[PDB]
């Protein structure tokens, strides 16, 4: 009933952005397939790449010295430690801000998806504000897939829309 | 008649970190961080790691008679031995450069046991000598599989030499009697002298005679200390010695690789599996690219960090509306 | 007089971001304090996290070795160089990558405060290009505090407002 | 004809960002000079310090050992794989990210013109949704400069522009 | 009638550098990296180093006589030495492995000097030597504390057991005297011989006789060379002499710690402060991630790096409208 | 009347990776890794480095008869050894710590040999011995030029003592002659005695006589093994030796330099070029970041990675409308 301002939707369950319509044939959520699809390529790539870009050298366990080399042996426990130190603190701050952005990613393209709506309904809607557009004109399911598909015509419903118009401006 | 815009919600409870919020309920998330301990002990890419059971690689390797012998030319990724071996060194000794050994010998492609040297060649001399503190059964008396003592000298110069005619390395071990007095010298050798000249390549070994008392070990307040050296193809190797020698009999041909891998501790059995990264208390099977689970491990592994978890965001912030 | 797209106000004293107002009753400067806070705990949030996570391993000056093992030294002094190397790398690359951020964060939520505003206001005001909007009808001290606090109600001004635009339509 | 919704143009030759116009006196491209200049200081920036702050230690390959220390060559040929993987490993994951934002800096820096034209414009424009803006009243070349220089007067082509939409209502 | 959005500006002075920008105003900024030098040195997290005042590690340890004596148990976070102490090795000779001992004693939670061995108990032989290059002060010839030098021997084979009975390692030292010429040999031991074996655990240390001239150092061409050993808890030590050997009469039981810290070089002395990481130039004090005032540290420490400065934007781009 | 933004568009066939996406065509981009084999070994910051030619670096400081002598006063900024150098240690013995060694003379500022003994000082002496193992350009009997064969001690006892009174340390070389048997040590020494004690400031370094045969290596059973030190300005070096010496007549005077480089093994020739960072494979003039050429390297150097490739985007999505 509300849209991505207020929060998220329990009920859209094909896909991980899309919409919701109401008209007089009914209501209902659809993902936009497209624009999911697209998503989930980039988030799998980035997962795989922070994955498979660790290719590394072969790895050992031999790190014995003999027992009047102790100072050996410290030396290759502080060379661990070290590496310990590196790998901790990196791999620390790569999930941080990686889950920064990849939060702002999913924001960008639900944006993304409500200004394609919003350029294509220009004057022919009232934008409520809260993700949702109020349309001036009977919009059948014709009509919102249209309006889904990146297709709706403008100009077609400008003449209803606008005497639509004129009784909310009294 | 309306048209919103939005997104997925659902009932997961997963939350994550990011670097400006924490604990956000997000509906789907990845760990990159392999976290499970199993304690299994597998094989490495499919290659079985060298059970020493209950024997430690020194014994193994000189054939301590309650060691298992080995028959077949073999092969293995790494070795695993016992935090605490109950078959060790049993005549009291040390075992020379073993860290390095290590480097050799632990992940192999091939190995094998062969008879190096004709001990019946030396004449006016004792050979395959036995000492209680080496039985196979209780009460007995026995020695090494792979090395021959030698005895009753008498001061007299015995001079061997070896081609190696294969095409992989050799490993041999010796062993130098220091004996605790004159009195066990001459029991033993029948002669103040006894020093011994081992040549590989154009590498140098000698080990005068040494006449001096330690503390009892075993048993023992004499010493037989134990050396090894490499002989590769179209190598040469020669032996000079006067006494208080214990000869390699035995040695091992074997091929070396390029990955090292190493020793790994546990009294675990090895378990049918097979693993892509071992580690002293369990398999690492994980591509993950962190672990946080041993700082030491072997093969293909996931850096080690001491993070509690590192889980990615993959889905959207969980936040239905009511 | 004008706002975010020409600069910051030396005038807005009590908060990061916020808003003027000018109407027949008087004029003044007042922040978003909600805006303001959340943004603080991010920042704070990321801060404390670069630092933080400077778990270390316990660091030893103990990296001596005998008169004949130079080589051993020269070993050690290489280990040290190596990480030398990384830390200073690294340290550098991410100030300079979060400091970029930072500043688009402040960017992303002042616009996001200007966007609040603009979706209320609908056509009942004309947005003058520099951050502030001319609104199209007598706006009081509660219908002010209303656009703030995202409760100003477009259909109760609407009649004014076209009045007003016919006034400059022609 | 079309603009930056459906792709870049072979056409615009002198710069990376810019516009493209048609009115009675005819159509050309034109770079934004500005926006163009400020984005490749940016770009030369990040660039320059991904490879300046590289500042190291000098380097050695004394790195041998005697025949009977091969445990510690084995130390200093593993320092060199760790060394080798923290590396690797971060500078493919730089690079990745850098690219990511690289092309995201590129398209906020687009946006940030649209928005530029679109506020100038008003309601004397419709958002044709392709990147492009169909103006309501005759825009002349000096018209059109004013436009790109965020010049452009509202009022004083606001009577031609509602004349012209009340007549697209019919 | 008109509301405008907008942001603070102040008058600070404050710039960052970012990936695409150099030196933007800031309206705040936070500093993340410790750059201040304060030339203290501290307690650490509670701890106070051990102060050796002009004395180096070993002349400490074994007691120079110029040097003060460890009256009570103690303990210490690290060991604070003068970049050149004015008190050394009095009795020319090398101290065997001084950075293996390093590792074991630079930071002790118990340290307790106690007499191992009563010297009256040999007999034909004297002790409490003297020499005139250790002296207490000038012209009056002493010798290390904690060291017995046993002469006239005169071939006769001392003997000594030791049981380890506490919970805490037993640090021993003892030395081996190199004399010049037979006639020197003489006139210390009566005999030419002179050999020492000393046994910790399972491990033996043997000192033969050595009779060879050396370059005068300190009015000497003899030399004694210096060897040190941990007796665990529940192991014994022995000893075995005929000659040329400093019994360890003193010793030091200890009780190590997981975290080694090491020696900080300086001759400043310590001051009445406390630091969480410390430096041979002063103290770090601080929880921040980096650090460009020293490579080598000690404790819970930033990373060392080569930056001047590393400071993060928290607050907006400082400019105002004009 | 209409007006349309838009961005660039180009006929670039470059792409790059990013986190989210792969093979993305752009209209510019710029490689940020070094990837160019060019086979030069070069001048380094300037500075020449020293050509061994065909001799091995203990070959070259001894001076082995068949490489060239250094004349003038030099400096090289790091040192090029053929893989498998012609001319090594002819006159068969281990050379002691060269891999110390070669961190003191790998990168210098100065370097100049000198004359430091007069050897014609020794009566009833043999100098300047020869030997058929270390011939000239082909063949008769020669010798390391540095190192003087002193021969038919006869048990008599010589000594020398110098001053360093230069304000540089001095590199000198020494040998010392293990015999085959007693009529080899009496062919050659007239005497069954022959040990030598060389100091060098505090530090004493003692070879006694030792007469043990080894395997036959170019034409001898005996050995003689190299020894080196460094007298420090305003410090002393003496020699007492009664036989089996071989003397560092000459030595080398040299500044050391902040910044060791090392070694560079392969057969190519010197070429007139100068280079900021070496390899053994080819220079690396370049201030990229990072190389994937080879791991080892020396001078001001990118670092070594794996990637085969690193593309930094700089222009724009190359998606041009149809
Ligand atoms: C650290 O040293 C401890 C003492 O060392 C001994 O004295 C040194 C000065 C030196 O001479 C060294 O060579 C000596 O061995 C040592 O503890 C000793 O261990 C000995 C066994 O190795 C043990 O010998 C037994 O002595 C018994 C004598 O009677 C006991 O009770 C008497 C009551 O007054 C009194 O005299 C003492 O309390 C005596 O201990 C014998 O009864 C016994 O005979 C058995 O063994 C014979 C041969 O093996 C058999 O033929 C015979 O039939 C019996 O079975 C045996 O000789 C010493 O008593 C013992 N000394 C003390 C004071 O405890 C530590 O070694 C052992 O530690 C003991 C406690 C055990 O755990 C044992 O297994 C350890 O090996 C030693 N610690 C280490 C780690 O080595
Ligand atoms: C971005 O690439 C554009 C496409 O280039 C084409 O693909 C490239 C990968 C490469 O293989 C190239 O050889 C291809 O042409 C490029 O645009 C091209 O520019 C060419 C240079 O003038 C031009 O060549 C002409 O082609 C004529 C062929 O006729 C056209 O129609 C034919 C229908 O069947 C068909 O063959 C093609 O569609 C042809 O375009 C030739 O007749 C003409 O010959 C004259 O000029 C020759 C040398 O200049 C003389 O030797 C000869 O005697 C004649 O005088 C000439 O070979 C291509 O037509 C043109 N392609 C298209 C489709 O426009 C861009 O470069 C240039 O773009 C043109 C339009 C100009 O603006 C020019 O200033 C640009 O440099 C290139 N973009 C940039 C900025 O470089
Ligand atoms: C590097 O070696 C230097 C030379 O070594 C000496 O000769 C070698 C060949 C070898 O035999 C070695 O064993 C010799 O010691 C050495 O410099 C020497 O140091 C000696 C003291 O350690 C010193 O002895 C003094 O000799 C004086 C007489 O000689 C002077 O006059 C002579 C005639 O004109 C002339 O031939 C000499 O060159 C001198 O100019 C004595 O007067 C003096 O006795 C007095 O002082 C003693 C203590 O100071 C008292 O005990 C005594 O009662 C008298 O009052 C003393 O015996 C040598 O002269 C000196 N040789 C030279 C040529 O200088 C370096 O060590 C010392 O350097 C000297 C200058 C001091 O600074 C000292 O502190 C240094 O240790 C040596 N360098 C090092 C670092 O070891
Ligand atoms: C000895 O030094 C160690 C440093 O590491 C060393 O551990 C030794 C055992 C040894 O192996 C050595 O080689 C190795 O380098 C010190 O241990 C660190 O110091 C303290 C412990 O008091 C810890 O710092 C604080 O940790 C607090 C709590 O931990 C947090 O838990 C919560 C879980 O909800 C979470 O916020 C984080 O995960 C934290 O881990 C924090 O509240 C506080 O702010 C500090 O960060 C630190 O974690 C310890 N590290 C390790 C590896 O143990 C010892 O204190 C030193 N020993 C002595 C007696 O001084
Ligand atoms: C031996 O281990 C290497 C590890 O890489 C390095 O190369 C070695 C030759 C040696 O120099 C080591 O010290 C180095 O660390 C491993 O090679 C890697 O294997 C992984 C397996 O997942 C590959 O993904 C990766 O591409 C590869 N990396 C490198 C740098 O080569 C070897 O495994 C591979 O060996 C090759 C010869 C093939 O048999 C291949 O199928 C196998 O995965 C490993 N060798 C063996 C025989 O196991
Ligand atoms: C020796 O190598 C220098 C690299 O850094 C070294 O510093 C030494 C003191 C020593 O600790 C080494 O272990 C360490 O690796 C190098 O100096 C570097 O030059 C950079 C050029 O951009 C400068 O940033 C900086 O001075 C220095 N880098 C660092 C991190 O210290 C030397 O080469 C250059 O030295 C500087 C001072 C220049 O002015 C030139 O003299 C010279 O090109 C190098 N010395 C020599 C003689 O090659
Ligand atoms: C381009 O269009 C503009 C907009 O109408 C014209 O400029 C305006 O002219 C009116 C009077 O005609 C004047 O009141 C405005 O101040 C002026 N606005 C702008 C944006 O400058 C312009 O026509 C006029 O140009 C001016 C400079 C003058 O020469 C006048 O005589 C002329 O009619 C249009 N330019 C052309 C060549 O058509
Ligand atoms: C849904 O509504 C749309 C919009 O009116 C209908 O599309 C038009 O239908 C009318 C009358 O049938 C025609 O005059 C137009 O030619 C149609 N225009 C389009 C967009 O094709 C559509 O017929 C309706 N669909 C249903 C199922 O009633
Ligand atoms: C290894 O030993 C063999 C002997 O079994 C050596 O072969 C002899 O070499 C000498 C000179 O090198 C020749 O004169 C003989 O003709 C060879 N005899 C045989 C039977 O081959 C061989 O040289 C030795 N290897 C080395 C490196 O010395
Ligand atoms: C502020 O402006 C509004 C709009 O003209 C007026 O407040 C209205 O007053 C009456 C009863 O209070 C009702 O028409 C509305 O419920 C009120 N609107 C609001 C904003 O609640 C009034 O002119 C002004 N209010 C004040 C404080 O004078
Ligand atoms: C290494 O790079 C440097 C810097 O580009 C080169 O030095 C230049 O060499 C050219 C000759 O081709 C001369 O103009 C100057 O000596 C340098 N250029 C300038 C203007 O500084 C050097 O030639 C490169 N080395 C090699 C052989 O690749
Ligand atoms: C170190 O930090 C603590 C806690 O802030 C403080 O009490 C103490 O004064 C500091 N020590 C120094 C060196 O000032």
């Amino acid at each position: 009933i509300a849209g991505f301002i207020e929060g998220g939707w329990q009920g859209l369950i094909d896909g991980w952005y899309g919409y919701h319509h109401q008209n007089s044939e009914g209501s209902g959520y659809a993902a936009d397939k497209e624009a999911t699809q697209k998503a989930v390529d980039a988030i799998t790539t980035k997962v795989n790449n922070i994955i498979d870009k660790m290719n590394t050298q072969f790895e050992s366990t031999a790190k014995e010295f003999n027992k009047i080399e102790m100072r050996i042996k410290h030396l290759s426990d502080r060379v661990d430690d070290g590496f310990l130190d590196v790998w901790s603190y990196n791999a620390e701050l790569l999930v941080l801000l990686e889950n920064e952005r990849t939060l702002d990613f999913h924001d960008a393209n639900v944006n993304n998806l409500y200004q394609k709506v919003k350029v294509q309904l220009k004057d022919n809607a009232i934008d409520m504000g809260n993700g949702c557009f109020k349309i001036l004109h009977k919009c059948n399911n014709t009509c919102m897939d249209d309006i889904k598909n990146g297709t709706y015509n403008y100009y077609e419903y400008r003449k209803e829309s606008h005497l639509e118009k004129q009784k909310i401006d009294s | 008649d309306q048209i919103c815009i939005g997104y997925h919600s659902n009932n997961s409870t997963q939350t994550v970190n990011t670097l400006l919020e924490s604990n956000v309920p997000v509906t789907s998330s990845h760990s990159i961080l392999e976290k499970e301990h199993n304690g299994l002990l597998c094989k490495l890419k499919g290659k079985a790691p060298l059970d020493l059971i209950d024997c430690s690689l020194p014994a193994w390797l000189m054939g301590n008679p309650k060691c298992d012998e080995l028959l077949t030319a073999s092969e293995w990724a790494y070795i695993k031995e016992d935090p605490e071996p109950e078959n060790g060194i049993c005549f009291p000794g040390d075992f020379d450069s073993l860290e390095d050994l290590i480097l050799l010998v632990s992940n192999t492609d091939h190995f094998r046991k062969e008879k190096i040297i004709d001990m019946t060649r030396f004449s006016d001399v004792t050979t395959n000598n036995v000492d209680s503190a080496c039985p196979y059964d209780t009460n007995g008396a026995s020695f090494y599989r792979n090395l021959n003592w030698v005895q009753q000298n008498k001061g007299k110069q015995l001079i061997f030499h070896y081609q190696n005619s294969e095409n992989n390395p050799l490993l041999i071990i010796w062993g130098v009697h220091q004996t605790s007095n004159a009195a066990e010298q001459n029991t033993y050798y029948g002669s103040q002298t006894g020093s011994t000249t081992i040549t590989i390549g154009e590498e140098t070994n000698t080990y005068p005679l040494v006449i001096s008392e330690s503390s009892i070990l075993n048993g023992h307040s004499d010493r037989i200390n134990y050396f090894w050296g490499v002989v590769n193809p179209n190598q040469n190797f020669s032996i000079v010695s006067t006494g208080n020698f214990i000869w390699p009999e035995y040695g091992y041909f074997f091929q070396k690789t390029t990955n090292i891998s190493g020793i790994i501790k546990s009294s675990e059995k090895i378990s049918d599996c097979d693993t892509i990264c071992q580690t002293k208390i369990g398999a690492i099977n994980s591509t993950l690219p962190f672990q946080n689970i041993h700082q030491n491990a072997i093969g293909d592994c996931p850096k080690y960090v001491k993070a509690q978890e590192l889980v990615l965001a993959t889905g959207l912030r969980n936040n239905p509306i009511k």
